[PDB]
């Protein structure tokens, strides 16, 4: 089964600086890559679908770029309403696997 | 040379109980029933039988027969073994080039060949093609004479003939036996086994040996055979072939009665006293490949029927396939059409390589005979029947298909992809051929080999990747996909062709694909089948096919080396 | 569409577990697929399976024979029956919804913690 | 019986120059080279040669040769014609139902069979099988005795044999000829064509006919040929076989000189003088269907190999195909897996029908012999050998495959879809077998009969609807898809299986299909291939199939009615 | 080729009433049916795609209800900005074919 | 997305007609397919052919060896060349756009009347 991997299982950053999360997969996913953002005590809330598109209710800051087995979310100038875990799901093959989740933190 | 045999006993039930006798230089013959010992005492006497069973000391002129005996002697086969596609001259030259000494010039070689073919009698029929079924051949007497002529080259002293007449009308038998007689008047010991001879033959025999069901019912001079049974109590009628009379004594005018009456006869005691008195490579390697590759190339061209049938059917199938698939489109039907034509090519190669089974099964007999005689070695024969029967045949359709269909269809119009497709089809052809050889080598019969190849090929076709999606099989059975040649061929072709394509008019999916389940590009289709998208993903299939070729040819070589040569 | 979840928040080990979910705002026989998704303590995620809009069902291969998803099409409900429970199944379940023409899990439930002890 | 020939001539090269004589009651033979009228005069005298060449005049007892001659004489074939699996008594029974009179009771028929097995000397093996290649067969001599006795049940007067002792040993041919003499001492004038006998047989003759190159070289008492060739200026030595002696005289120790010397001797004058003096359905159609089908069935049961292997391979393939394809899912790979398994089942039916070339090809000679003898009609034999050898042998794989792989795979779980699938598989098996018969009916060798069938099946499989979309071919070639049986089979299976399905999880496309190019249902996939969605679109595929059967079977029947029996 | 036919090549409908056009087809189209409305002297203008949907910018009086080979368009309580030619088009096969067109008139 | 067509409003029989359509608001190499349509006098529409976003073209069989569509990707242009003209095809010519995910001709030109006479 395709197993995602968010190698930087943590991050540390001040307010307003760019950050980039990588979700190298273990097989060709072909842009079937989604980014969910989980808050404390809530359910995940889809943020990016297709590894490039973007959903409604989110600003144009979050971006998604990748191809093959390497995809990256990019949060340029993260505000206060950006901390929380970030999971990368693949919906290519039959068991839809999630990423480990990179808990962001602040400084 | 005066061969001798005492107390020979063979064990695979001992087919040969106890045999004693000397074979002076003349025209002696060993005759018995079909259930006697005819077809085995000769292979014993000619060192064509396993030295395990025999116990007596088969000795020439006192000297126990050395190891170089077989290449020194000469043994004519029961039926004929000559090639129908070459002419008599080429046949007597291929046998005079591997058995003679490389230190001598072609002048002496061709002079000896001329002497042989001029004394034999085929001088009037020198250049005439021996003949196959299709081409008009030469008389069967001339075929038997040609076979007898491929063993007089080396100038032996003892000539063994097993059944020189089984397969000849009563017309040519007298002439062939007169030919043998004319040979024997110069000092050759001719020892042959015969099947119910006519009195027009039995008249000139020197010494007779009667092998009635694994025992020696008589051995001595052949003029004194009817005198043996007339003084045994029987009566000599007239107008009956005495040899048929002998073969009728064994079948009711027991087998252990005459066999123990013969030891009582002086033809045993006198000869046993005589015998107790008595007792008291030649060529290079490249040379052993030149002429094998030469004869095979001639026989493959000299038989234009099979090869031209192959090329004609291939060109016709290529034109039909190019007309049906003419002008592949880039739409919903494009993926299905490309997958279907590539599957058809990779499966046509495999299923047409089922005719490689005739390579070593149709030629088993002559291979065994020539090797046992000592013409060449197994490795040189392997490489000289593989360089001129599988390189010049399985390379042609792989180029013809790729020349014809590649531009009628409209596959990837690039310099490298064309040659990569050609190379892939070539590798699939050679791998299916090597597997057919591995399954077929040594097997004396064709039908079971064809059945095995067919079953293996339909299973590999199931695991090829078009019928069942190779990523949905249960893991305890998915490893079976690595044991199949069509899968590597089809994977290489699909990789070579599907990479940079689009199959949804108006929809650019290279960016963000909208509404998945579409399969709107060649890479999506490639990954749905479980195929890598890297150059290694293309070339590991060729590595696997090369490894398969090597393993399969090694298995075929080992099955040829360890074969039961006796 | 909006999903609600209910069930027993504590089960005894080596027993069954049963969760239910009411779908209000949509028909569970009309369009989508409906799945279950559990999140462990430590914040790993695991998709368990889904029931289709037409009855077909497919589960995570890691749970073989241990999971069933069924539907009450009369009152718009689907049910998760997790048999032969173990103390390691101490997570929330969420019961998300999956469109299919877009591919992603569009709508999520609210999550109910289920502890497995004695 | 007193047969009497006169001035006969035959032409296709007029082969028989001029023949003259009688065949009086006794035991009289014709011998000579293989090119004389040996295998010709006997075929002519027995009304088995085409009568468009005979210019002479045959006569039985002065009257012209009656019409019922073929049903009142007995022509014992040279080689073996009896069935291997049937029993020495079952064969004498089958050759007794159809030839004899139904008015009589089975008591009389079995009494005659008993008095026949008494004379035939077979009262020890009458209850044991005659034997085949696999089961331990009775000695060939008793096989020949059985084949003879099969032509004694009608009690003919004239028995015609040809080379009765070719394929035997020495002491068994003697037994065969002693049995023939014991028969011929009844008034049953036996007439056989012998080949290179030993004088032991030659001593028991009563008249003789030497035929070399197509000329009467001698005719008269067979104790006189040595005297006829002695008094002409030749010398015979002792220990020579007189038959071989004459066959050596024919080669000149000249044909047109030995062929003219005879006319000027008394053994021509006497025959021509006595000659010029002497010249100057039985059963209902049902009684022929019943026994033919019954014999064929009993022969099938006595053949474990073929049928048992068929059942075993169908079961093994069923289980393997149910393991590979176990649990078909409704996702993107579902369409591919279903199409692949249905295509596999149909091409399996077709390519396995190829094995039915040995139905009207390996039992040809027996058919011709028994038809000319007057056993049965062509339609009764056709319906018999097509209702037990083919009818219950093509139903079982189409039952096993369905029953096994219908619930492992997980196909449409309704009561009628299962039965429609079974019916379709059986119909396509029957249609492919009908085509195989239409090609193989009236050919003597299998190879050329199977090459064309394999070519046709490859072409049909290309046009079957998986390897190429049938809606994309150009119109000057697209009409060829109506000549493919696999296409009708695969279309009916696809229609029955694909209709009410969804293959996109989470997407209900029954109404509005969002983002076309998706192929999210069975109707979309079925229309993409050019298949109808109304129920007629399922059953036209069937009537066509039925039609083909009829047509092809008719063709086969015609190829059996105009086949050159003579 | 798939040929589309429209039975009522001309209508006569009273203003304010309901009207229904039909677009019987030659082969199976599988809801790949579009309706275009052309006014005098203009390029056609897509109205209903997929035989059931309705384009953004067209009132909900129009409705497509088809299946198999017989698709239909319905206008309930038409207004005057409805008189025009109504072409139907199949986009299922490679040559896209239009219907003959049915002009609508007001008595 | 803002297509517009231009060309000669009158040709002579046995010649070549040639029209152009320049797109303003998209890139004719980016996404869609670009089609030519004509409406005969008598109000019958006929689809002639299209050119893909990648340069592949496909034409109507009933316009064989007589039609060609080409593109200049510099100034966002595609051209229709109809050879061996006749005083029969006196239609009105539109350039249109085709998405493919939706299937329908979404955008049309304006309509350039081309009259053939001698
Ligand atoms: C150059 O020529 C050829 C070109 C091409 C082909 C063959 C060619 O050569 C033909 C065949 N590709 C088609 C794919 C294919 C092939 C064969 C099967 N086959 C069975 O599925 C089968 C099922 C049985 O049921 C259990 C069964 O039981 C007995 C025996 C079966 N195989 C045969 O009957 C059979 C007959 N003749 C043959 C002649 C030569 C080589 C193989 C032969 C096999 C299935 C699919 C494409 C091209
Ligand atoms: C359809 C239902 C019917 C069921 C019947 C099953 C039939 C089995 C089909 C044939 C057997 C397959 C392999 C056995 C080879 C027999 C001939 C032989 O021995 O040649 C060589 C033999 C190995 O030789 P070795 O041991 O190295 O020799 C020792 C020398 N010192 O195998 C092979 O190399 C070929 C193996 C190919 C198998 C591919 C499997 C395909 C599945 C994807
Ligand atoms: C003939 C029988 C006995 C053995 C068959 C030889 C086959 C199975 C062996 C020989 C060479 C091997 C291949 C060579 C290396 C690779 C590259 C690897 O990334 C995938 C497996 C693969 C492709 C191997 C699979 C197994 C292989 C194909
Ligand atoms: C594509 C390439 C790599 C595959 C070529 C396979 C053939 C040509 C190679 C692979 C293994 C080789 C054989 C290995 C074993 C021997 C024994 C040696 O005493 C004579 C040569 C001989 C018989 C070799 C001949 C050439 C050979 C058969
Ligand atoms: C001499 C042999 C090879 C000719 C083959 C006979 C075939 C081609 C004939 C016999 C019966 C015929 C079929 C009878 C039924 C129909 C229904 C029709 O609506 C479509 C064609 C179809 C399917 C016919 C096609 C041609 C047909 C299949
Ligand atoms: C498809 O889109 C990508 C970016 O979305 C673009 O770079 C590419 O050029 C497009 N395809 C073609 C053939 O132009
Ligand atoms: C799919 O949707 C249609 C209408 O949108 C509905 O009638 C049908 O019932 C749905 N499918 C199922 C399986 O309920």
């Amino acid at each position: 089964d395709i197993v995602l991997t968010q190698s930087p299982s943590s991050f540390s950053v001040s307010l307003g600086d760019r950050v980039t999360i990588s979700c190298k997969a273990s097989g060709y996913i072909l842009n079937r890559l989604a980014w969910y953002q989980q808050k404390p005590g809530n359910a995940p809330r889809l943020l990016i679908s297709g590894a490039t598109s973007l959903e409604t209710g989110f600003p144009s800051r979050f971006s998604g770029t990748g191809s093959g087995k390497d995809y990256t979310l990019s949060i340029s100038s993260l505000q206060t309403e950006d901390v929380g875990t970030y999971y990368c799901q693949q919906y290519w093959s039959t068991p839809w696997t999630f990423g480990g989740g990179t808990k962001l933190e602040i400084r | 040379a005066v061969l001798s045999f005492h107390n020979i006993c063979y064990r695979v039930k001992e087919i040969l109980s106890n045999i004693n006798g000397i074979m002076k230089p003349g025209l002696n013959a060993i005759l018995g029933p079909t259930g006697g010992g005819k077809s085995s005492l000769l292979d014993v006497l000619a060192a064509r039988k396993d030295p395990s069973g025999l116990s007596g000391d088969v000795l020439i002129n006192g000297a126990p027969r050395p190891a170089n005996f077989k290449c020194n002697s000469g043994y004519v086969v029961q039926d004929d073994v000559v090639m129908g596609t070459l002419t008599v001259r080429e046949n007597l030259q291929f046998s005079a080039a591997l058995r003679l000494a490389t230190t001598m010039t072609n002048h002496e070689k061709n002079e000896r060949i001329n002497r042989v073919i001029q004394e034999l009698g085929l001088d009037k029929v020198a250049d005439s093609k021996v003949g196959t079924q299709f081409i008009r051949g030469v008389s069967g007497g001339e075929r038997k004479r040609t076979s007898i002529g491929m063993e007089l080259i080396t100038d032996p002293s003892i000539l063994f003939l097993d059944e020189p007449t089984t397969g000849l009308d009563s017309s040519t038998a007298n002439a062939v036996l007169l030919l043998l007689k004319r040979m024997s008047k110069q000092g050759r010991t001719i020892i042959f086994s015969i099947h119910q001879p006519r009195y027009s033959i039995f008249k000139l025999f020197d010494s007779l040996t009667l092998l009635a069901s694994g025992r020696l019912m008589f051995h001595g001079p052949a003029q004194e055979a009817l005198g043996y049974f007339e003084s045994a109590g029987y009566h000599c009628e007239a107008y009956n072939n005495p040899a048929d009379f002998f073969l009728d004594i064994i079948n009711g005018d027991l087998i252990e009665k005459l066999a123990e009456i013969y030891v009582n006869s002086s033809f045993y005691k006198e000869t046993k006293a005589e015998l107790h008195q008595l007792s008291g490579y030649t060529t290079s390697f490249c040379h052993q490949l030149r002429w094998v590759s030469k004869r095979s190339f001639k026989n493959l061209l000299g038989n234009p029927q099979a090869s031209i049938a192959q090329i004609i059917v291939t060109v016709v199938l290529g034109l039909v396939i190019g007309a049906i698939y003419f002008g592949l489109k880039n739409d919903s039907t494009g993926i299905q059409n490309r997958a279907g034509v590539l599957f058809f090519l990779t499966t046509n190669q495999c299923f047409s390589s089922v005719s490689a089974v005739e390579l070593f099964v149709v030629e088993k007999k002559l291979f065994i005979h020539e090797y046992i005689s000592g013409y060449y070695r197994v490795s040189s024969y392997f490489l000289g029947k593989l360089l001129s029967d599988l390189l010049p045949m399985r390379m042609l359709p792989s180029i013809i298909f790729t020349c014809i269909v590649y531009f009628m269809l409209g596959l990837k119009p690039k310099a490298d992809a064309f040659f990569v497709m050609m190379f892939t089809l070539m590798m699939v052809a050679y791998s299916a051929s090597s597997m057919a050889l591995a399954i077929a080598a040594g097997q004396s019969v064709v039908s079971v080999a064809t059945l095995l190849m067919t079953i293996c090929f339909v299973f590999m076709m199931i695991f090829s990747g078009l019928l069942v999606n190779l990523t949905t099989i249960a893991s305890w059975l998915s490893w079976l996909q690595y044991f199949s040649i069509p899968r590597y061929g089809f994977t290489a072709l699909q990789h070579n062709e599907f990479l940079g394509q689009n199959f949804c008019p108006g929809l650019n999916a290279t960016g963000n694909n909208p509404c998945n389940y579409a399969t709107c590009t060649g890479e999506e289709y490639l990954v749905k089948q479980g195929i890598d998208l890297s150059p290694w993903g293309l070339w590991k299939n060729h590595v696997a096919l090369a490894c398969m070729i090597v393993i399969f040819l090694t298995i075929a070589y080992l099955k040829l080396l360890f074969l039961k040569k006796y | 569409v909006q999903l609600q979840e209910s069930g027993p928040g504590l089960v005894k080990p080596s027993q069954s577990l049963s969760l239910t979910c009411t779908v209000t705002g949509f028909s569970i026989t009309s369009d989508y697929a409906w799945n279950w998704i559990r999140q462990f303590p430590g914040k790993k995620l695991e998709w368990m399976g889904y029931i289709n809009f037409d009855g077909g069902t497919t589960y995570n291969p890691s749970l073989r024979g241990r999971i069933s998803i069924t539907r009450d099409t009369s009152k718009n409900q689907f049910f998760l029956q997790l048999r032969s429970v173990t103390p390691e199944d101490t997570a929330t379940y969420y019961c998300a919804t999956f469109y299919g023409a877009k591919g992603t899990l569009d709508y999520w439930g609210q999550g109910t913690s289920v502890t497995v002890s004695s």
